[PDB]
């Protein structure tokens, strides 16, 4: 009952849902061979981590997870990795053909050769749901199958479930480790394709999660392996409201309520702290005022953007670890006397807290300090805007010479398709804008 | 009344999630016929061209065999 | 995933089988086609340009294709000759006069079924074909004429996959055989129209490197295809190492060219023969091109980086986006983010770290305006016309090749004057 299932596209999906998976287990106490000895409850069972988890007779607790790529050599390395025995084969989907870093090639070329398969595996999933409420979409803006496939799925899932919540992780693309020119071309197209099929997407800019570990971790040159880490802790602060119970344990759902007030609307900025050192944290023991006052630096947000040039219509703050209501009280007041928190005037300004009491785990061997709490804030800001402005000057940049569309157009796509998802990028641009003016 | 108007609330968040689903899948299928019949024609244009390349190939060795 | 190689012609096959031999040398293959290297990197992606047979055997996907039989045996007898598969060797005995028409429409398109043969052999048997890489020289009879019109013919049997081509253009300073700039004008004619990439290895560049740089006073052929060599192992190494960046034919193309006709690359190296900025430096410097363009006469469209060698990824970044800020009049400003950088652990053979440049520059208009102007000196006297039209060619193809290359001079044209405002 309330069960979700992750869906991980392409090289970015699939690796940030390596890094979530394991974080996943070593939160739980599932061994790498799904084997989980404090659940005493054999092949079933109604526990939180259930809705994440299934279970064989055999002991076995088995991710609610796909794994979709149109080439395999990143799903082998999964299928010959530590964590091999915990997936069944049928879930790792691989073709031999990858999109070319092309939307048109993934949702049209080579997309409509595997989508029936996806779709029939992920029946099969659902198949197991006593209760499913919906599922966790991961890939990248950038990739030909991380936008197109995901645009093609995203649709075909609408068409087999309805209205059922669908949530999205972007990986927003940066110059610093982006592989294709035409990732704003892919980026826009995926976005226009998705926006009405998407209840709720969490946008991660590579760029910040590169900056945030080059600043706070003093890693020189962050690998994926870094950024995906970073991005696996900001995943679980959001899904562990699904993961594990508790009393003052806020459901995500009920997060969402706050933080969609128009479907389109539907952006969160996130915010994530603390992200130290080991040798940092060392002796320096971080309070919830001072990771809370961290939500409110843009220089840990998830995304680029200056929240304090534009407006809230909701904020969310998601506690981990040793953190009590009191603490939490006081530090916001702390806080409003002392930022720039300027909401719009047809919302509410108070806080939406939710508290999860099991502590923060790390990777063995990574770079993020063990702490004994943390928070991801959630919030609406119309400043989340900038990131989508950004984008759309990239596009028109290139589009206005049709730079690299003859590439689209040789797959089967129309320039009306490319000028179609510029407008609606454009009309989403000018939403933000008027919800942020005042009422009359 | 009253319980008209529930039966009339409900039936109508039925309709709306059908004409969804439908309109979604109305919409899939319009896109992949039109670019299939696109790809298609693309391909079938550059296959014209070679094969008029062929036929001008045929000419040219016509040319030289009446220059004997 | 699977690469199929083909060479014609004598520079064709001379190029080509130094590609085979450096690249060889690179994986870890012996010339009898065993393995003895000491790294897995080596074998990991060694199914892009090799068979695997009996005995773990690697075998290059390669097909071999000349007019006359000397080169060929020449490669038969040459270090790696040994390595090639023994039935991809399609030659006949004509010969083609470096005469383009003999190659494209009469002694060439009496060979080219044999070769398609081949071809249809190899390809039938991959996993997953990318496309197609082919070696010659525009210069000559049978790698341009013949070259080009195998290019078609495959096209026309694969028209989805990736065409390649490594296409060494004429100069004077190498060649003296007078009917080259109408055999370049016609191979280019062809290529605009039916490849995807196009190495544009200019004779010119590789002489003047040879001479002024490497202080060769007399540099053979030997010396030459040396820088050739050297180019193309780097041109390679991201489809043949594990990598993230321009890892096959496609996104290559993807990433390097904005408009269809504007595939023509200009290559360069570094060092020829230490630190992150000197190679970075180096590697931009016009001294450096393997096409004689100077690059600050135009705008960059595109750039790949192959960065090979131990060395700071850290440095390679800073000083990436140190020479693109520095320089930035000469990227077109609407092509956001146009430089992308790869790093291979792997370096080349006797050096430590290495780096080769990937262009696609509107300067290689100069390349072009040079051939157009030795082709019409040429034709306006319609000197040598003869032993074109004596084979069934009209005048008015020579008319159209000089119109398409002189309308492909004039788009690069137009894009290095595009303007974002
Ligand atoms: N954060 C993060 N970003 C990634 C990762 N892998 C790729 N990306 C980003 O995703 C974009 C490239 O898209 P990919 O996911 O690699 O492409 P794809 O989904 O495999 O689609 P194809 O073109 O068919 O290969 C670039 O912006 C990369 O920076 C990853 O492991 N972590
Ligand atoms: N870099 C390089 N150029 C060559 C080589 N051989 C020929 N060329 C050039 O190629 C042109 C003649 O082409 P060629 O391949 O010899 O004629 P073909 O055998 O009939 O195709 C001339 O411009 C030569 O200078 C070589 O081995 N290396
Ligand atoms: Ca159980
Ligand atoms: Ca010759
Ligand atoms: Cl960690
Ligand atoms: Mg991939």
């Amino acid at each position: 009952m309330r069960e979700c299932i992750s869906i991980h596209v392409g090289q970015a999906g699939v690796q940030i849902g390596n890094a979530c998976w394991e974080l996943y287990c070593l939160e739980h106490g599932i061994q790498p061979d799904g084997q989980m000895p404090s659940d005493k409850t054999i092949g079933g069972g109604d526990d939180s981590f259930n809705t994440f988890f299934s279970e064989t007779g055999a002991g076995k607790h088995v991710p609610r997870a796909v794994f979709v790529d149109l080439e395999p050599t990143v799903i082998d390395e999964v299928r010959t990795g530590t964590y091999r025995q915990l997936f069944h084969p049928e879930q790792l989907i691989t073709g031999k053909e990858d999109a070319a870093n092309n939307y048109a090639r993934g949702h049209y070329t080579i997309g409509k050769e595997i989508i029936d398969l996806v779709l029939d595996r992920i029946r099969k999933l659902a198949d197991q749901c006593t209760g499913l409420q919906g599922f966790l979409v991961f890939h990248s803006f950038g990739g030909g199958t991380g936008s197109g496939f995901t645009s093609l799925l995203m649709e075909r899932l609408s068409v087999d479930y309805g209205k059922k919540s669908k949530l999205e992780f972007s990986i927003y693309p940066a110059p610093q480790v982006s592989t294709a020119v035409v990732e704003p071309y892919n980026s826009i197209l995926t976005t226009h394709t998705t926006l009405e099929h998407s209840d709720c997407a969490f946008m991660v800019d590579n760029e910040a999660i590169y900056d945030i570990c080059r600043r706070n971790l003093d890693i020189e040159r962050p690998t994926y392996t870094n950024l995906n880490r970073l991005i696996s802790q900001i995943v679980s602060s959001i899904t562990a409201s699904l993961r594990f119970d508790g009393a003052l344990n806020v459901d995500l759902t009920e997060f969402q309520t706050n933080l969609v007030p128009y479907p389109r609307i539907h952006f969160p900025l996130a915010t994530y702290a603390p992200v130290i050192s080991a040798e940092k944290a060392y002796h320096e023991q971080l309070s919830v005022a001072e990771i809370t006052n961290a939500c409110f630096e843009p220089a840990n947000q998830m995304v680029k953007c200056d929240p304090r040039h534009g407006k809230y219509m909701a904020c969310c703050l998601l506690y981990r670890g040793d953190v009590v209501p009191k603490d939490v009280n006081a530090a916001i007041a702390t806080i409003k006397t002392k930022r720039s928190i300027q909401f719009v005037d047809w919302c509410p300004t108070g806080f939406k807290v939710g508290i999860n009491y099991q502590p923060p785990t790390v990777v063995p061997g990574g770079d993020l300090a063990k702490v004994q709490r943390a928070v991801c804030m959630l919030s609406n800001t119309t400043a989340i805007a900038e990131a989508w402005a950004r984008l759309d000057h990239k596009f028109d940049l290139m589009y206005a010479k049709r730079a690299f569309v003859h590439w689209y157009v040789g797959e089967g796509m129309e320039e009306g398709e490319f000028s179609e998802a510029r407008e609606d990028m454009a009309a989403l641009e000018k939403d933000y804008e008027e919800v942020g003016v005042d009422s009359v | 009344e009253k319980r008209e108007h529930e039966r009339e609330v409900i039936q109508k968040a039925i309709e709306e999630n059908n004409n969804f689903i439908k309109m979604a899948k109305e919409k899939l299928a319009q896109k992949m016929e039109s670019n299939k019949e696109n790809r298609e024609a693309h391909l079938a244009a550059m296959l014209e061209r070679l094969q008029e390349k062929d036929k001008h190939a045929e000419e040219v060795r016509k040319n030289k065999e009446l220059k004997e | 995933r699977e690469i199929v190689h083909i060479q014609a012609g004598q520079c064709g096959n001379q190029i080509g089988a130094k590609f085979w031999e450096v690249i060889s040398d690179e994986h870890g293959i012996d010339p009898t086609g065993s393995y003895h290297g000491d790294s897995d990197l080596q074998l990991e992606r060694i199914n892009v340009y090799y068979n695997e047979a009996t005995g773990n055997k690697y075998v290059p996907r390669a097909i071999l294709v000349d007019l006359e039989p000397g080169t060929m045996d020449s490669v038969r007898s040459g270090p790696f000759g040994q390595i090639f598969r023994p039935d991809n060797f399609v030659f006949g005995q004509s010969g083609a006069g470096n005469n383009w028409a003999k190659g494209h429409y009469t002694e060439g398109a009496e060979l080219v079924d044999s070769v398609l043969d081949v071809v249809r052999k190899e390809s039938e048997s991959c996993d997953c074909l990318q496309g197609f890489q082919l070696t010659h020289s525009l210069g000559g009879g049978t790698g341009s004429g013949m070259g080009t019109l195998l290019i078609s013919k495959i096209r026309e049997e694969y028209p989805d996959r990736i065409m390649n081509t490594f296409s060494v253009m004429p100069s004077p300073k190498v060649s003296d055989t007078v009917v080259e700039p109408y055999n370049a004008t016609l191979s280019v004619h062809q290529l605009v129209e039916n490849t995807d990439e196009t190495y544009c290895i200019d004779n010119e560049a590789l002489y003047d490197i040879c001479f002024r740089t490497l202080k060769l006073t007399t540099p053979t052929y030997g010396d030459l295809n040396h820088l050739v060599s050297a180019t193309m192992s780097g041109v390679t190494t991201c489809l043949r190492f594990p990598g993230q960046l321009n890892a096959d034919l496609r996104k290559l193309a993807v990433n390097m060219v904005p408009f269809p006709r504007l595939h023509f690359f200009m290559p360069g190296f570094a060092p020829l023969t230490l630190t992150v900025p000197e190679l970075t430096q180096q590697m931009f410097d016009s001294k450096n091109m393997m096409a004689a363009c100077d690059p600050r006469h135009g705008r960059y469209l595109t750039v790949a980086a192959i960065f090979r060698g131990r060395m700071s990824m850290k440095e390679v970044d800073e000083q990436m986006l140190n020479v693109q800020n520095k320089n930035s009049s000469y990227f077109v400003e609407w092509i956001p983010n146009n430089v992308k950088t790869a790093v291979c652990d792997i370096p080349p053979r006797g050096l430590k770290m290495s780096a080769t440049f990937i262009g696609n520059s509107t300067a290689i208009q100069e390349l072009f305006k040079r051939i157009s102007e030795q082709f019409t000196a040429m034709f306006r006297r319609k000197a040598f016309l003869h032993w074109y039209t004596g084979e069934g060619m009209d005048e008015m193809e020579f008319t159209e090749a000089e119109s398409n290359m002189n309308d492909l001079v004039s788009e690069y044209q137009q894009y290095q004057d595009a303007t974002a405002d």
